[PDB]
């Protein structure tokens, strides 16, 4: 009486179209505002900082929401899940939609941005939470969420290719202005993005479906399971241990730059490196590096020791974030370096979650009770990455307004570019200084102490 | 909040060089392209941009006549004008939106580019030697070169035309629809130590 | 250079709804501003990328997708009634249309024609001057001094407040030498189905 594989399967899939909308939304979304939504890039920042801060302020009330649902003749997690999607996909549908208003579509975006944003983090938390309650077996959980994360990572590649290949197909007129002084319509561009969220929507119907039928609950009726309350006693307690903190700070600022990167690329593309109607395959070769270089991180952090890999996969993008503000925009550099940032994005969202392990021995170490730092941990980097981010994200944006960033354009002055080059060479580049700096100050030593704490691990 | 302030009217002669200046305030000069504008009586045309920072980008119509120049230590955006003759007209200095290409903010300063300076003849226009119930009386204002002010005593059916060139002079007229015809004079408005009014007499 | 037109320079409406067309030589992308410029007034910004008010009144609504635009308004005022402009924002060269509005009005125009006086004979002149105060449309004025003349200067006011009816002064000005061809008179056609004659000998 295990979990079977299909159901597994059916666990991993549910968890793509939050990969696949995240995917979408973080690569296009200022793409769509700023040229798409003709939105002014204030208005653009606004909606940008407050959905992505939105996002992370009903993590944890959805949580907490979630931990109080009492047991249903369905489950506790699935009543949830299917009450949130519909109005997930709707809300996801008319995100990408430009309403014909005379004034307030900011509002509109603020709205259903946020709106979806609730949604999904209903749908996800109780997703989340759901992997303790297929099966009580723990190395039944450890192979589900082995399923999750490479279905994650392909529903990852499959939204960006998505998104990419249907939002670029169509092409729209560009706008001249007087730096440019001296058949493919907008709607068509409008109904392009509309066709990729609708496919999306129709993916995220299908793997709900998926999910609510190839997944049980058990019952579990909480067999162990603890109030553990104290998220505020538990995140001071996790901050107070030294290497998690290191590990929290280094692995947050490292990607916050990466997805300030993720952010402002599709624009560094467009309006420095020229690529109007081929950024999408750009954005499509550094998902595929990624995915082709994880099995080369897992790799390198064996055969050669984490640390070292952490190091190195964090300083590997800077010469060519260097590079790609520094040549003439050439076709082939700018693939090279896009193979390259996919091999540091891989290292950069991979090996710290190998790093985390020994870190969790360790703080077992330290402190024999232990009942939820794992969780803690998590919903602390979650938090901080996606309020800072949207943080980042507004400034970039606000700061593209007050360099005059025209709309459209064909394009862009002499400042605008400027900023551009400055937030994706400068600003990554010392959130990367920062995080490499705080990994330095490592304690564990990576397997210098960690089989040590792991023979405490087996004296405990 | 976001203003420009232009300079007066300028009356140039023929072939002279005017310079219109806008003191804008409000915003930081350096960060928008302050632009200008051409109204003669008609639709609205495009002399040019200047960015206060850089670059200036005219016309293919104004390159050679229309030189525009940003004092960012001062705040003032200047359109210098060359040769004229057909120039006389309403400039703007409406500034841009960084992103859009619209203009939010207008000024506005009238350029005349004329010449001779003479004080109106006035000529009480009346009837031929006929009445029927209300009678129109007129005034005749001929030869000036500035702006009048026609006025009545006292009467509300006057329509005063607006003046046109008669070479490089100005006429005007004035019409008056009276019933009843006692006494009525004509008195005009000619800022220029010409304050001459003239009676309307019969035939 | 896109061609931005606007066909008609002069538009009626009274209280109930006005629909000024602007029609792009070139698909400009609903890049398409609209700008309300009052008489003695610089021009003030209504709408922008083809829909989007700038702090106006509700009734100034816009609507327009690819080389055919419309702004409408639903509750024209007296305030309303003033001069519209479209400009386009996709190319560098930014060109205008231009286009106005007017109340409505019946019709039936008036004339009389008013020799020069003796003040202007004794200054070696002549003006002979028509006077058209009150109609509602177009006009045209010729001049027959026993013969069609071409050297008379016309001038047009605006709109009256109370009247709303135009106006016209065409003066012809000849000189005391050529003061001798017999009688001048004064004709003008409007919307009447004939000819208003004034003369004088
Ligand atoms: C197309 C290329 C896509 C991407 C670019 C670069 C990518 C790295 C891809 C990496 C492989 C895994 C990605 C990182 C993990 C996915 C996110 C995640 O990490 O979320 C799931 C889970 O890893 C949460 O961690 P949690 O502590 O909650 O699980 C504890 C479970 N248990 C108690 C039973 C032991
Ligand atoms: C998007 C990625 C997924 C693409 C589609 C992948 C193919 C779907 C199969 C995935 C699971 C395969 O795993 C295997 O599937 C079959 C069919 O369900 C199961 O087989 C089970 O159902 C079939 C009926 O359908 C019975 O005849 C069989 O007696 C029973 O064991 C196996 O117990 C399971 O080991
Ligand atoms: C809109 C986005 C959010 C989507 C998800 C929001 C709704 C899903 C949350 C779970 C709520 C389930 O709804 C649940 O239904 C059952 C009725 O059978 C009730 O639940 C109750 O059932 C019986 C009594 O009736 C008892 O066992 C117990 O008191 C309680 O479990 C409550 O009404 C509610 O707890
Ligand atoms: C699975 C996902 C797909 C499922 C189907 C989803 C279909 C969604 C298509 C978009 C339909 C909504 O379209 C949008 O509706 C609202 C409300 O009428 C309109 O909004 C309009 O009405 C409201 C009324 O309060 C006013 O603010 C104003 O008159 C205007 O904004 C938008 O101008 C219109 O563009
Ligand atoms: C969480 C922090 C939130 C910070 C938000 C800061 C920016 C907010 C934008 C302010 C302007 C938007 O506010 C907007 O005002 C106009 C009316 O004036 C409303 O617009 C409404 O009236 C106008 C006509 O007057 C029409 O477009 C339509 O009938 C309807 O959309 C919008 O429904 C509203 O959304
Ligand atoms: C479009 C081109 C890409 C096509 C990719 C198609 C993938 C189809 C399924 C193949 C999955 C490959 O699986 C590969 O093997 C290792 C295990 O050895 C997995 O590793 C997994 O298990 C180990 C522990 O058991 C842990 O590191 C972790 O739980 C998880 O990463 C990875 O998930 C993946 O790197
Ligand atoms: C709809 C949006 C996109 C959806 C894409 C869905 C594609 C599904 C790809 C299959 C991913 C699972 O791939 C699987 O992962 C686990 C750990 O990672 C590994 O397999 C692991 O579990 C199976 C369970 O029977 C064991 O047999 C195997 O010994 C073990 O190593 C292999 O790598 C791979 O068998
Ligand atoms: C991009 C979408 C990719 C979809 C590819 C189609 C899914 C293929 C399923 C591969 C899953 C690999 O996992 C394998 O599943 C079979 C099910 O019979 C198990 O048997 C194996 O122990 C397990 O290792
Ligand atoms: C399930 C995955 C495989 C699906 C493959 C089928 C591809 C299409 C997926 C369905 C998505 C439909 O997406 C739909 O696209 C069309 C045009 O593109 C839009 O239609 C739009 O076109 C006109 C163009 O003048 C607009 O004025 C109007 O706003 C709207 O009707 C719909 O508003 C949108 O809902
Ligand atoms: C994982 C599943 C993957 C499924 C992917 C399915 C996506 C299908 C790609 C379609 C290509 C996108 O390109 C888009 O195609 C549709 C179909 O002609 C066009 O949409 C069309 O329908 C609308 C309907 O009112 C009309 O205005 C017009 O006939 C045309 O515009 C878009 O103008 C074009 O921009
Ligand atoms: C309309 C478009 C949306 C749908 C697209 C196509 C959906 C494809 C997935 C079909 C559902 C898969 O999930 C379906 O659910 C049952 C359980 O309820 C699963 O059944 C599995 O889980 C439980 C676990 O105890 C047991 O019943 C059984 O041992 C096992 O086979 C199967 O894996 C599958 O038959
Ligand atoms: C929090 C994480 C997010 C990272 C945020 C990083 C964004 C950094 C903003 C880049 C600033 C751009 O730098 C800009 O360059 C130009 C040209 O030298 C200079 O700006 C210059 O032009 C502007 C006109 O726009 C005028 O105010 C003035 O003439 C001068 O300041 C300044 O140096 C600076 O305004
Ligand atoms: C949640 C974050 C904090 C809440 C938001 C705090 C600031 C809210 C700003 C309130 C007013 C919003 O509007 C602010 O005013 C100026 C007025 O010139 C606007 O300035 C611009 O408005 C529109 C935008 O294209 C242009 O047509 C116009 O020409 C220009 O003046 C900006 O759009 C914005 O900076």
């Amino acid at each position: 009486s295990r979990l079977s594989v299909c159901s597994k399967l059916c666990y991993a899939i549910g968890g793509a179209p939050y990969q696949i909308t995240g995917c979408a939304i973080g690569f296009f979304l200022q793409i769509y505002l700023l040229d798409v939504a003709l939105l002014d890039p204030f208005y653009a920042s606004i909606i940008l900082f407050v959905g992505r801060a939105w996002d992370a302020v009903t993590d944890p009330t959805v949580g907490f929401l979630v931990s109080r649902t009492p047991w249903t003749r369905f489950g506790r997690m699935m009543p949830w899940i299917v009450l949130s999607t519909p109005f997930a996909v709707l809300c996801y549908f008319l995100i990408w939609y430009v309403p014909s208003v005379d004034q307030g579509k900011v509002v509109w975006y603020l709205i259903f941005y946020c709106c979806f944003q609730t949604l999904q983090t209903c749908f996800h938390v109780p997703y989340s939470a759901l992997t303790m309650f297929i099966s009580t077996e723990q190395k039944e959980r450890d192979s589900a969420t082995a399923y999750r994360m490479t279905v994650e990572v392909l529903g990852t590649l499959i939204g960006t290719a998505i998104q990419g290949q249907i939002v670029g197909m169509a092409n729209a007129p560009c706008i001249s202005t007087e730096i440019d002084l001296q058949h493919v319509s907008l709607q068509d561009l409008r109904n392009a993005y509309m066709i990729a969220s609708g496919v999306i929507c129709a993916i995220y119907v299908v793997c709900a479906v998926v999910l609510f039928l190839g997944v049980k609950e058990q019952k579990d009726t909480c067999r162990v399971r603890t109030e553990p309350m104290s998220f505020f006693q538990g995140i001071c307690m996790v901050m107070g241990h030294g290497p998690y903190a290191k590990l929290v700070m280094g692995f947050l600022f490292t990607s916050l730059a990466f997805m300030l990167l993720e952010g402002n690329f599709a624009l560094f593309c467009i309006y420095n490196l020229g690529f109007r109607n081929d950024f999408q395959n750009v954005l499509l070769v550094i998902m595929l590096s990624a995915t082709l270089a994880i099995p080369f991180w897992q790799w390198f952090l064996t055969k050669f020791g984490k640390k070292t890999a952490v190091y190195i996969g964090t300083t590997s993008v800077v010469p060519f974030l260097i590079s790609v503000v520094l040549v003439p925009s050439s076709l082939a550099v700018t693939y090279i370096a896009s193979f390259a940032a996919g091999v540091s994005v891989a290292a950069a969202f991979l090996l710290p979650w190998s790093m985390l392990p020994d870190v969790v021995d360790d703080f077992k170490v330290q402190n024999p009770e232990s009942q939820g730092h794992e969780a803690i941990f998590y919903s602390f980097y979650v938090f901080f990455t996606k309020f800072a981010s949207g943080v980042s994200l507004g400034v970039s944006t606000l700061s593209l307004d007050f360099a005059g960033y025209v709309t459209r354009g064909c394009t862009q002055p002499g400042e605008v570019k400027l900023t551009l080059k400055i937030l994706v060479s400068a600003a990554p580049i010392v959130l990367i200084i920062i995080g490499l700096l705080i990994f330095i100050s490592y304690p564990i030593n990576e397997e210098k102490r960690q089989g040590n704490r792991k023979l405490l691990n087996e004296q405990r | 909040a976001s203003k420009l302030e232009l300079s007066g009217p300028a009356e140039p002669r023929g072939s002279k060089s005017a310079q219109i200046t806008c003191k804008a305030k409000g915003f930081p000069e350096a960060r928008f392209w302050v632009f200008w504008l051409f109204q003669r009586a008609a639709a609205l045309d495009w002399p040019a941009a200047n960015f206060s920072g850089g670059p200036v980008q005219f016309e293919s119509r104004f390159q050679g006549n229309a030189s525009l120049k940003g004092s960012q230590a001062q705040a003032n955006a200047e359109l210098n004008i060359g040769a004229l003759g057909s120039s006389t007209a309403t400039y703007r200095c409406g500034w841009k939106l960084a992103n859009g290409g619209f203009f939010p903010s207008w000024g506005g300063a009238n350029v005349n580019g004329a010449a001779g300076a003479k004080a109106p003849a006035v000529y009480p226009v009346e009837i031929s030697g006929a009445g029927t119930g209300s009678v129109t009386l007129g005034c005749l204002v001929k030869g000036y070169n500035a702006k009048p002010n026609l006025t009545w005593p006292g009467a509300s059916g006057a329509l005063t035309f607006p003046s046109e060139l008669n070479g490089a002079l100005w006429n005007l007229a004035s019409a008056v629809t009276g019933s009843g015809f006692p006494s009525a004079t004509c008195a005009v408005g000619f800022g220029a130590a010409t304050d001459v009014d003239k009676k309307v007499a019969a035939a | 250079a896109l061609d931005i037109n606007s066909p008609e320079a002069e538009k009626n409406a009274k209280g109930a709804r006005a629909r000024i067309t602007c029609n792009a030589g070139n698909q400009v992308g609903s890049a398409v501003a609209w700008f309300n410029q009052r008489p003695g007034d610089p021009a003030s910004l209504l709408t922008y990328w083809a829909a989007t008010e700038k702090g106006v009144a509700g009734k100034q609504s816009a609507q327009g997708a690819s080389t055919k635009f419309s702004m409408s308004s639903a509750g024209p005022e007296a305030p309303s009634l003033s001069s519209y402009w479209c400009l386009l924002f996709e190319k560098g060269a930014f060109s205008f249309g231009g286009s106005k509005l007017n109340p409505r009005e019946g019709a039936g125009p008036q004339a009389s024609i008013l020799p020069p006086s003796a003040d202007l004979n004794t200054s070696g002149g002549a003006a002979v001057v028509c006077f058209l105060p009150n109609w509602y449309g177009n006009i045209t004025v010729q001049w027959k001094t026993e013969a069609p003349q071409s050297q008379a200067n016309m001038s047009w006011p605006g709109q009256a407040g109370a009247n709303a009816a135009y106006a016209m002064a065409a003066v012809l000005a000849i000189t005391k030498g050529d003061y001798g061809p017999g009688s001048f008179t004064c004709n003008a056609s409007n919307r009447g189905t004939g000819p208003f004659a004034m003369s004088l000998n």
